[PDB]
């Protein structure tokens, strides 16, 4: 009996849009909240990076398989319920990867342990790994989070721009895909900046040995408190849509207005054949896969970057990729929108204007390389310590005497500007901290140095941290990727707005299924091989002592890696530009034999 | 005798290139700016 | 090198200000007046 | 109480304004000359402070009155927004003394000061307020007849403004490192060219100059100076005379 | 486009409105930069050095401006009117950053006449008033 003027007003087309934005924000905030806490999970909980690869491999392949099953469903039934499935199935998968974050929390701590390790020894509380029992089930755990995340995920992207390509003007689908894409984009960075604002450990971040394991306590915790945040959202979200009806008022309204004036395997097939006789969407699909490429390269490449050539920490260089690959996305998102919605953009004009946006992108990526051409301050790989030791002498008594372990090396800087890996090896048995700053104290392993200095109540100390005297290149590097950013989000609504006019009606439901299909299969599944490939051709010297079967390197070769990575950046974008100037022709040839003027 | 003296100057960090990032982020949108005003004036200019 | 058992204590002088090199004459005991001479300074190694 | 009430306001306030308000006010003006007066209040500092308060009381009467009264067309007096802005600050000082206690700096402070001006304005709008009968139409038709040219005073005032502004940016400029300490803010920079620009020891100025190693500002103090000068008066008195001329050239 | 361009540039409000913007909001920040250039604000260094790059801006903007006057008749305004004036002006304006970007200006760099003369150039390009005007013809007459 529900006959407000509030449910009268919801079940406008605005009214849709507003819990389509949220939808899109927590499934934004879920993802980046999800793949940093997998990152961290892998870091943290003693496993090999080859099971972070099947465990993030596992939602694209969840996505592959229910993209097309889906379009199906919702092809024939009602976008609506098949939106509140999807929604109640996340906020289950919330729920479910918050389970092991307070269930199994005493896998591996620091000290309580107490079955095979006692507090008085120091070598006992690394060995007797018990915490490989009960991280199998934490395994299934996370990989049926994964497959239900995709599953419960996918469809939303699918019939939400199907419910804007069916119900929505062209004068506001491109507004809509914008503003989509940014709630995407802005559920990323909240998502992510809730994430680092509490697995950072708090102020007290230098204390005694305490720290890791209350830092592995408080990290989950908060991931615990996230989670069913997220999971009751989506839950309230999804019971709110619920209550809208099927048949919306404005939806009949336009489908009245535009009046005037069964999916059989068939069909499918029928449907196929058209796709791949019609070659502009085959430019366009290679043309997406390309542009999800080298985002995906460039996101993953950015921090990486940012560590072994300005010297950035990684969750600092992490935190500078997030936070400013925003601002030119969500503008780049925005104006590609705009432009499209208010001036009436056709399809050759859409065409030349991604081949001229492409150009200039082109331009700034050459532009970047030619800046990264220039030097910068270079720390280790000195060609042997000064003459004493060969590369491997970083295993001496003053390693042995504080017992350092190798796979968390940071990097230490002397006052002669020579820069140290491994600052407790460095010699430095004695460590008072400071509250702002971490400082090694009586280092005896080192060159002479003692340069200059600076301390008020002792002397003799190595701050921590990697020294940097010329970092004025990041700011400019950072202006080009909010260029590159903007250029490379731009070109992605004008793609889909052309996907849109050549497919009719009745039929948009699955043309964006057989794209996304081809986002996550044919892209998604080899590039992170060819990344790993690329990334083993740079890093030649792993640590073979210890580390052994490829772990962790130290020397990343800066010219090697800027030149492997632009090499591919610039072929995937010159793939793009031939596939734009071959789209160009096809459709001028297509729309000539259907004008025959 | 003997004495030695180390004062404080005022040789600051350069920043030149920190803000010529900020020339570039400047004249970009100035670019954008009037590539925008550019195809607002296409799509004008065929009235008169 | 610099150090304190042939060079002492460095001034950790802030930024510019004014300061006069005044000495006085010690012996033995104890100081015994302030030195009223001509005096020349010169740096250890040379600079301009 | 509505229009009914406005207009016995508007009897009644004719009335009673030109009864009460001229006597309190010729009052107030009497207790303020005697007031500021710097040898009777030493005769005094007791009965004069009470009695502000008390006229102060009178004159927040005043505008109790006048807000009761009509309302947009009092406010559409720019006389009456200055009465409005003075009740504002009376309030605002009274309430400020009455409330004592506080944690600012008191006993003869810059904010006393900001208060006594207050009560200067005051005193002014009580002189202004007591001239109603009598102004002389002899200066009265002198004041219109000054008030005749307002644009074009205004525009002169505004290039002589323009123009001291470019002297003081480039006289600053130049002076760089030449003991900029008579003038080394932009207020005493501006006010040693209102000197320049008054004709007051610019000659010591050329003098304790050539005692400095700079010559060549002298020559471009002196066309400047000369310019400003010449240019400024010149058009300030032929824009007056005519303006009075063509009053003259009629009845 | 070109003449057409500067026509229609010159014919939106907009644009101008863009234009007097920066040029008082530059003359409003000219005399703030010299007033102290020390560290008695650390937090307002960067900021300050961003302000005085601004100024850098609105020259590159006067250089985008004289790209606008290309646009226009190009050789024919060589010899015209104030505006050949203004376009010196902006000429010598845009010279410091030649002069400090190769001259080293360890020396009389004349900077604060070019400054003063781009100030004064503001300061006359502001849509000056018709009451301004008559006194002016008045004055020059």
């Amino acid at each position: 009996p529900i006959v407000l003027p509030f449910v009268q007003r919801f079940n406008n087309i605005d009214g849709f849009m507003t819990l389509y934005v949220a939808a899109v924000l927590i499934h934004g905030a879920l993802f980046a909240v999800v793949d940093m806490t997998l990152n961290i999970y892998q870091v943290q909980f003693s496993l090999t990076r080859t099971e972070w690869y099947l465990m993030d491999f596992s939602d694209y392949i969840a996505s592959f398989v229910v993209a097309i099953i889906i379009a199906h469903f919702g092809s024939k039934g009602n976008r609506t319920r098949w939106i509140a499935a999807s929604c109640i199935l996340m906020g289950l998968e919330s729920m479910l990867f918050a389970f092991p974050f307070f269930t199994y929390e005493i896998i591996i701590p620091g000290r309580q342990s107490i079955e095979l390790c006692m507090e008085e020894n120091e070598k006992r509380n690394i060995i007797c790994g018990n915490s490989v029992p009960n991280r199998s089930k934490c395994i299934y755990f996370h990989i049926g989070g994964q497959c239900i995340h995709g599953i419960a995920g996918m469809p939303i992207y699918i019939l939400g721009i199907t419910f804007i390509f069916d119900h929505i003007p062209t004068s506001s689908c491109g507004f809509y895909l914008a503003i989509g894409h940014s709630a995407y984009l802005i559920g990323y960075l909240l998502g992510m900046v809730g994430g680092l604002q509490n697995f950072q450990p708090p102020p007290k971040e230098k204390t005694v040995e305490i720290e890791p394991a209350k830092v592995y306590q408080l990290l989950q915790s908060g991931w615990w408190k996230t989670f069913l945040i997220i999971a009751a959202i989506s839950f309230c979200v999804s019971f709110m849509m619920v209550c809208f009806p099927t048949s919306l008022p404005g939806a009949h309204k336009l489908r009245l207005a535009k009046r005037k004036e069964q999916p059989h395997l068939k069909g499918f097939l029928h449907n196929i054949w058209h796709i791949l006789k019609n070659p502009l969407m085959l430019t366009q699909a290679i043309c997406k896969v390309s542009e999800y490429l080298t985002f995906n390269t460039s996101l993953y490449f950015l921090p990486h970057h940012l560590q072994t050539q300005f010297l950035i920490t990684p969750g600092i260089a992490s935190l500078l990729t997030g936070a400013f690959v925003l601002p030119g996305g969500i503008i780049g998102h925005f104006l590609g929108g705009l432009i499209v919605d208010r001036l009436e953009m056709t399809n050759k004009n859409k065409l030349k204007f991604t081949l001229v946006t492409t150009v200039v992108s082109v331009g700034l990526f050459l532009l970047i390389f030619f800046v990264e051409c220039q030097t910068t301050t270079f720390a280790g790989i000195n060609e042997d310590y000064d003459g004493y030791g060969q590369l491997g002498n970083l295993t001496a008594d003053c390693n042995e005497y504080c017992d350092c372990t190798t796979s968390l090396y940071t990097s230490i800087c002397g006052r002669d500007e020579k820069e140290y890996f491994s600052p407790c090896f460095a010699g430095c048995k004695a460590t008072k901290v400071s509250q702002t700053e971490k400082t090694y104290y009586n280092c005896s392993c080192i060159k002479e140095g003692l340069a200059a200095s600076d301390d008020e109540g002792q002397f003799i100390d190595a701050i921590a941290g990697t020294c940097d005297s010329d970092c004025l290149k990041l700011p400019l590097f950072f202006a080009f990727y909010f260029s590159a950013t903007v250029f490379s989000n731009m070109c992605s609504i004008p793609v889909i707005s052309i996907i849109l006019q050549s497919v009719p009606a009745n039929f948009t439901s699955l043309s964006l299924g057989v794209t996304y299909a081809i986002v996550k299969f044919v892209a998604s599944v080899p590039a992170p091989l060819l990344f790993r490939l690329s990334s083993a051709i740079a890093c030649i010297y792993w640590d073979n002592n210890r580390c052994g079967g490829k772990e962790r390197c130290w020397i990343y070769n800066k010219n090697i890696l800027v030149y492997e990575f632009m090499g591919i950046w610039m072929s995937s974008q010159l793939i793009i530009v031939l596939l734009n100037i071959y789209a160009i022709q096809i459709h001028d040839v297509v729309v000539h034999g259907e004008i025959t003027e | 005798t003997i004495f030695a003296i180390e004062s404080l100057g005022m040789i600051p960090r350069s920043s030149v290139y920190l803000v010529a990032a900020l020339i570039f982020v400047l004249m970009l949108t100035f670019i954008s700016i009037l590539v925008l005003s550019y195809f607002w004036y296409l799509k004008i200019y065929r009235q008169f | 090198r610099y150090d304190v058992a042939k060079y002492g204590c460095p001034l950790t002088l802030e930024l510019g200000q004014m300061f006069q090199p005044i000495v006085e004459l010690y012996d033995e005991n104890g100081f015994i007046k302030i030195v009223d001479a001509n005096f020349i300074l010169w740096e250890i190694h040379g600079r301009n | 109480l509505l229009g009914l009430q406005q207009m016995i306001l508007s009897l009644t306030q004719s009335l009673g304004f030109e009864t009460f308000i001229f006597i309190v006010v010729c009052l107030n003006t009497v207790i303020l000359v005697a007031q500021t007066f710097t040898e009777l209040e030493i005769r005094g500092e007791w009965y004069f402070m009470v009695l502000d308060s008390i006229f102060l009381s009178i004159y927040v009467l005043e505008a109790v009155l006048k807000l009761i009264a009509l309302g947009l067309e009092y406010f559409y007096d720019p006389w009456n927004n200055l009465d409005f802005f003075i009740m504002v600050m009376a309030v605002l000082d009274f309430v400020l003394l009455q409330i004592n206690s506080l944690s600012y700096s008191f006993y003869n402070h810059s904010l006393f000061r900001i208060l006594k001006v207050f009560k200067s304005m005051r005193a002014l709008r009580a002189i202004r307020v007591l001239r109603r009968l009598s102004i002389l139409t002899s200066l009265h038709e002198v004041a219109g007849t000054l008030s005749g040219s307002l644009p074009s005073i205004t525009a002169i005032l505004t290039l002589m403004f323009t123009c001291l502004f470019l002297f003081s940016v480039v006289l600053r400029a130049l002076f760089q490192d030449s003991d900029p300490k008579r003038f080394q803010n932009i207020f005493t920079t501006l006010f040693t060219l209102f000197t320049m620009l008054t004709l007051d020891d610019w000659s010591l100025i050329y003098i304790d100059n050539r005692a400095q190693g700079a010559w060549y500002i002298i020559p471009i103090l002196m066309i400047y100076i000369v310019i400003q000068y010449f240019i400024f008066l010149n058009l300030v008195i032929a824009v007056l005379v005519d303006n009075f001329q063509m009053a003259l050239l009629k009845g | 486009p070109l003449s057409l361009w500067a026509g229609w540039v010159l014919d939106s409000s907009v644009f101008s409105k863009f234009i007097i913007s920066l040029i008082f909001l530059n003359t409003f920040v000219l005399m703030v930069e010299i007033e102290l250039m020390e560290s008695t604000n650390t937090a307002l260094w960067p900021v300050k050095l961003a302000l005085e790059v601004a100024d850098w801006f609105i020259l590159l903007s006067f250089i985008v401006e004289i790209l606008l006057m290309w646009l226009a008749s190009f050789s024919l305004f060589w010899k015209d009117a104030w505006n050949v004036f203004d376009f010196f002006v902006t000429l010598l304006s845009l010279l410091p950053e030649l002069v400090v970007l190769l001259g080293v200006p360890a020396h009389s760099v004349w900077l604060q006449l070019l400054r003063v003369c781009r100030v004064l150039r503001s300061l006359k390009l502001f849509a000056r008033f018709r009451q301004i005007k008559v006194i002016l013809l008045a004055l020059v007459r």
